[PDB]
């Protein structure tokens, strides 16, 4: 829910 | 309870299956009676290699209900009564001008070139049918009954509806060919339009 | 390239070579009809498959409400300002984000790619 | 009734169709059965939608979908299709007007109800397959009104975006200011509350 | 590894079965340790 | 007559009209109503007529001598939910009584049946049984 | 999903990789191999590119723009207008013409972009095809100066003669079907 | 000359016939009497480069029908009759196809609704019974 | 001339009953049907019930059960299935054989879709100058069968077992 590399 | 929509043509790609692209249609008799019968039209992958197999490449097969073994599609079209190759392709390919679709249909036509008789095709369907067949006459009548009722019931179940069934079967093949060429996107199972 | 169906039996004609005359003949297996082939090409396979999608695009797609429309790119054929623009919309299109513009307005049906 | 009307409105049946003529015409599927082809699709599509909005021959639940790229018109009268009501937009103006809400406001002693709104053509039921062919506006006034051009062809408008939530999620106050898993957890905890 | 201008000493594959067939059981002991350490330490966690 | 910036009131008025006309559980109720009103009758009608004849009874000349019995079901009727007591006297069954006494909330189902006898006596008699 | 773009490679990590190592699966989901260059190849990017070309599987299908099977009764006839010049040059001092010439022709066009990207040579491809099929295939290759790279393939001249008095009416695949099978095998398993 | 022989004299004379698709209300109006020998008049008006076909309903029968032509080049049609004397014959070859369309647009939908209701009369529905049958 | 502005209007007649019923015979355009070579033709109901419905119950029916055994035999066959259907010609397809066996053979099938909301009429020129309309009793689509050698079913099965026919199929057809 954050970014592509983070968390969903 | 959610279920996949009936009386519709859906094309999916299965990696594990030997068929590169499989198109399935689950048909119900206007919800009036009988269980839903699914007929699958699949295209074998080109991965299989042989002197004849590589030359033919992708060959279309159909998994008719209540027939144990896969039946080449041209044979099914001949069983419905459309013997001529040109007429079969007229039902499958709506515009003969496009060369790519005709190229896709060519190998399946070559595979079924042995059978040119409607009665012989019906006997072949009966013989490879799961239910046992004692004689040629019995096998032909049984396979004719299977085609009349079990396969594609929603298009028709009686009343000499072979032309309608042929057109809808050709539509399934046309959609499978378009998916293989890449012109139409493969359908998605999760879409709630499909999930009645 | 194209597949030719025999008149006599309405079946597919397969290529065949006459050794005596060294002439290519499209002959059906079921019937004896034989036809000389003008094209002289048996099988053509385009591995690159660099086929323009401009031919495949239908002029009817202009009516779609969901398609984006630009008045910035004028039509070449008729000069109509509006033109729906959409991407390849095709599987096996490799990696192309080209916009295949289609002119709006009735009956122009012009498809151009910039 | 839909099949009868289609026969009236210049739909050539598959049996009478010359196989060459199919290529250039749209295929009309009713409940998944290929009934025939129609040479002029858009006029038929508009007529079907007019009939449904007047509730004459096509019932409100019946959904018509036109796939312009694939030259197919699909009409589903089947059961089990999930539908939500949406306001209808003609030009860039909502069809719902002040007279309709004035009649609805005095719903008592005017016998004007949601059925009258559906019959008037202000609202329509749309399933997901037809949703694929529909340009929707989240909020009417903001999106319909002219601005820096994003879309000028809105065909439907949402009645209110908060109706996407279900029964248990509708009791959450300020749902948009929470993390999503927390709304999911409250949906389950609210079933177990005491009252 | 046989190809010219490829270092035979340091070239390594992630597949342990290939390491076993090519390099031996001791090499697989070390390679399995390396791969497990990579999966454990990717998050930054530490196991003795 | 456009509604500008009065939309917050208007949208909730139309939503309220929706929920007044159609309740929250309207899908279940409408589906069951369709079942009883149409599907039960259609299932009764779709079923093929029952054809019965004797197996060459009496070993006589047997020129179609065994009678032919044909049954055709029609016109299904439903009564209101009813509970029959130990005395056998029918009485309406309120839902709360069903909850308290562990009864099942059910309604009697009646079908008209037409029975035709063809004994090859040149006469066929079609007796009708009402609300079986 | 939440790896980084720094890897620039598909990598199995986390629980699935743990299961692969624990179960010692014969086929990993993403088998990978890290190659460390010995000397100057590591220092210079171009030499590393050479090593890459050495290590990456390349087939004729990757470098082939399109394939067409023609019927040309006479090689001198040159049914294709373009190949007239180089066919005439080759047949000014014809080789293997004494055996015969097969009438069916397989014409293969190779994309210049892919050819130069993998640094393949037309002569190199011709040698590899000749070695793979022995003398059963006769190949004619254009000069690199030609705008379109063309490779012309015909069935064996000795096989066309059959070099046999009996000649065996079996006529397996005739020559056109055999040529199609040859094309498919070349495209799939050339391993240039 | 046999029982199964087909009298192809119509084909030899190349007799031209027209095929028309007409609605049920018109056919039923014709079938009402069906024995008076008259149902209407077919009027064809031709111009320099355009032809129009129309049918007028008989005044007695009623107590305008434009015709739209269709191309017949895509399919060859012929008409054959099976005589009651078991003498099959050919009447002619179809050279033109036409369709008959209603003139009224909206009020015609009222008659269509009435026809739908008439067709729905045989449809039977479950009937609610107030008192349990004894 | 008068052709550029001619207006033709004719009376319409619909007789209550006609001795000969009217049907539609439709040929596919690609078949290139030509009536010049149609010196003679034979149209008759099919006999395919020979293969799949009747005279197929020839030997077992006339085997010779008698007495109680006859009663039991008849009753057992009837109750085994649901009385096999026999010839009912009016509900069967049509077979057309043009110019005897030498010419082409066509098969006509009744249009399954009924015209519950449609009717078809045929207009024919007559000396009285009035159009006559006759209802279409039935619609038939005739498709030809090639007068070529047909593979035997047993031989076809044998060939299909060798689905991988590396050898040329045309030579195989010549052998048959
Ligand atoms: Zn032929
Ligand atoms: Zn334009």
């Amino acid at each position: 829910i954050w970014g592509i590399g983070c968390n969903p | 309870q959610e279920k996949m929509a009936t009386n519709t043509v859906y094309v999916f790609a299965k990696k594990d299956s030997k068929y590169a692209y499989t198109g399935e249609c689950r048909s119900c008799l206007e919800n009036s009676s009988r269980p839903t019968s699914t007929i699958w039209v699949s295209m074998l992958a080109r991965g299989g290699q042989g002197a004849k197999k590589s030359a033919i490449g992708q060959r279309i097969v159909a998994t008719l209900p209540y027939i144990k073994q896969e039946v080449p599609i041209i044979i099914v079209f001949r069983a419905l009564g459309f013997v001529s190759d040109r007429d079969i392709l007229e039902h499958i390919i709506y515009d003969f001008e496009d060369p790519e679709m005709m190229e896709m249909v060519k190998p399946s036509l070559d595979e079924a070139f042995v059978i040119q008789e409607q009665n012989v095709a019906l006997n072949f369907i009966g013989s490879r049918g799961a239910k046992p067949g004692v004689t040629k006459e019995k096998r032909i009548k049984y396979a004719k009954e299977v085609l009349q009722k079990e396969m594609l019931p929603h298009v028709g179940v009686s009343d000499f509806c072979e032309t309608k069934k042929a057109y809808f079967l050709g539509y399934m093949v046309h959609r499978l060919l378009l998916a293989a060429l890449g012109r139409r996107e493969l359908d998605d199972r999760d879409h709630y339009g499909n999930k009645r | 390239v194209g597949i030719r169906f025999c008149q006599e039996c309405n079946n597919m004609l397969y290529p065949k070579e006459d050794k005596e005359n060294r002439i290519l003949l499209y002959a059906c297996r079921n019937c004896d009809y034989q036809q000389e082939a003008d094209n002289s090409c048996i099988y053509v396979n385009k591995i690159t498959h660099e086929v323009d999608e401009l031919t495949q695009i239908i002029a009817d797609v202009s009516q779609d409400p969901t398609l984006p429309r630009t008045e910035d790119h004028p039509c070449q054929k008729c000069g109509h300002k509006e033109a729906v623009f959409f991407q390849s919309h095709s599987a096996r299109a490799e990696d192309a984000m080209r916009l295949y513009y289609v002119c709006t307005a009735p009956h122009c049906g012009h498809r151009w790619t910039e | 009734p839909i099949l009868e009307f289609l026969e009236e409105w210049s739909m050539e049946n598959l049996e009478e169709i010359s196989p060459a003529a199919i290529a250039d015409a749209t295929k009309i599927f009713v409940n998944g059965c290929w009934v025939g082809i129609h040479k002029d699709p858009e006029q038929l599509m508009n007529t079907l939608r007019k009939l449904r909005r007047q509730m004459d021959i096509i019932v409100s639940e019946v959904s018509m979908i036109r796939d312009i790229r694939e030259r197919e018109i699909r009409i589903y009268t089947d059961a089990g299709r999930i539908c939500r009501p949406l306001l209808i937009v003609e030009k860039q103006k909502l069809l719902l007007k002040k007279r309709h809400i004035d009649q609805l406001k005095e719903r008592e002693y005017n016998n004007y109800s949601w059925q009258d709104l559906v019959a008037s053509g202000v609202v329509e039921y749309i399933d997901t397959l037809e949703e694929e062919t529909v340009m929707l506006a989240m909020t009417p006034d903001d999106l319909q009104e002219k601005e820096v051009a994003y879309c000028s062809t809105y065909t439907h408008c949402e009645i209110h975006p908060s109706m996407i939530l279900g029964v248990c999620a509708s009791i959450i106050p300020f749902p948009d200011h929470n993390q999503s898993p927390r709304n999911t957890y409250q949906s389950a905890m609210g079933k177990q509350a005491m009252g | 590894l046989s190809e010219k201008d490829v270092d035979p000493v340091r070239t390594t594959s992630n597949d342990i079965v290939e390491i076993f067939t090519v390099l031996g059981i001791e090499a697989v002991r070390k390679a399995l340790e390396r791969e497990l350490y990579h999966v454990i330490s990717f998050d930054g966690s530490y196991v003795n | 007559e456009i509604t500008p910036d009065l939309w917050q009131e208007a949208c909730w008025i139309v939503i309220s009209s929706y929920f007044d006309e159609k309740g929250l559980v309207r899908q279940q109720l409408d589906s069951f109503d369709e079942f009883i009103q149409m599907s039960v009758q259609r299932i009764v009608e779709d079923a093929p007529p029952i054809d019965l004849q004797a197996e060459a009874q009496h070993a006589s000349g047997e020129v179609e001598e065994p009678p032919r019995y044909l049954l055709k079901f029609e016109q299904i009727y439903l009564s209101k939910p009813t509970h029959w007591e130990r005395d056998g006297a029918p009485s309406p069954m309120m839902p709360n009584e069903a909850r308290l006494r562990n009864l099942t909330y059910s309604a009697p189902l009646y079908v008209d049946i037409t029975k035709t006898v063809i004994k090859e006596g040149e006469e066929q008699l079609q007796t009708q049984h009402q609300k079986t | 999903f939440h790896y980084a773009g720094v890897s620039a490679k598909n990598v199995t990590l986390g629980v699935p990789r743990l299961k692969e190592l624990i179960n010692i699966s014969k086929k990993p989901k993403t088998p990978s191999l890290t190659v460390f260059l010995l000397g100057q190849s590591a220092r210079d990017a171009e030499r590393a590119k050479d090593i890459l070309c050495r290590l990456e599987h390349t087939t004729l299908r990757k470098v082939t723009a399109n394939t067409a099977i023609y019927y040309d009764p006479n090689p001198q006839s040159t049914v294709v207008a373009e190949d007239q010049e180089w066919v005439n040059v080759y047949y000014e001092m014809p080789d293997f013409d004494v055996a015969r010439i097969s009438p069916w022709l397989l014409r293969v066009e190779l994309d210049r972009k892919h050819m130069t990207d993998r640094k393949l040579t037309m002569e190199q491809i011709a040698e590899k095809i000749n070695a793979g099929f022995g003398d059963d295939l006769n190949c004619i290759f254009n000069d690199d100066n030609a705008e379109k790279l063309v490779l012309r393939i015909r069935i064996m001249n000795s096989d066309e003669n059959k070099m046999q008095e009996e000649e065996e009416v079996v006529d397996k695949m005739d020559d056109d079907v055999f040529l199609r099978c040859i094309e498919s095998n070349m495209l799939t398993d050339m391993t240039l | 000359a046999e029982r199964g022989e087909l009298d192809l004299t119509g084909a030899k004379q190349n007799t031209g016939v027209w095929l028309v698709k007409v609605p049920k209300y018109l056919s039923q109006q014709w079938a009402k009497a069906s024995g008076r020998g008259e149902v209407g008049k077919l009027r064809i008006a031709k111009t320099q480069g355009r032809t129009e076909v129309s049918f007028t309903l008989n005044e007695d029968l009623a107590n305008e029908h434009p015709f739209v032509l269709q191309s017949v080049g895509g399919q060859t049609l012929t008409v054959f009759t099976e005589s009651s004397s078991d003498k099959l014959s050919l009447e002619g070859i179809v050279v033109q196809r036409a369709e008959c369309r209603p003139a009224a647009s909206e009020n015609y939908m009222r008659l269509k609704r009435l026809q739908i209701e008439e067709s729905s009369k045989p449809v039977r529905l479950s009937q609610q019974l107030d008192k349990v049958v004894t | 001339g008068p052709s550029s502005q001619n207006v033709t209007e004719y009376v319409v007649r619909v007789p209550k009953n006609t001795t000969k019923k009217y049907n539609i015979m439709a040929f596919n355009a690609a078949d290139k049907v030509n009536f010049a070579t149609w010196n003679q033709a034979r149209l008759e109901r099919d006999l395919s019930n020979k293969k799949i419905y009747q005279e197929e119950e020839m030997p077992e029916s006339g085997a010779g059960s008698e007495f109680n055994r006859k009663l039991r035999e008849e009753a057992r066959r009837k109750k085994y299935g649901i009385v096999l259907k026999e010839f009912r010609p009016e509900d069967q397809p049509w077979l057309l054989r043009v110019n005897g066996k030498s010419g082409r053979k066509f098969k006509g099938i009744k249009k399954g879709g009924v015209t519950e909301n449609t009717s078809y009429y045929i207009f024919t020129q007559c000396p009285d100058g009035a159009f006559e309309a006759f209802p279409v009793h039935n619609w038939y689509n005739f498709t030809p069968l090639a007068r070529h050698r047909t593979l035997t079913a047993e031989e076809a099965e044998e060939e299909w077992e060798r689905r991988n026919k590396v050898l040329n199929h045309f030579s195989i057809m010549q052998q048959r």
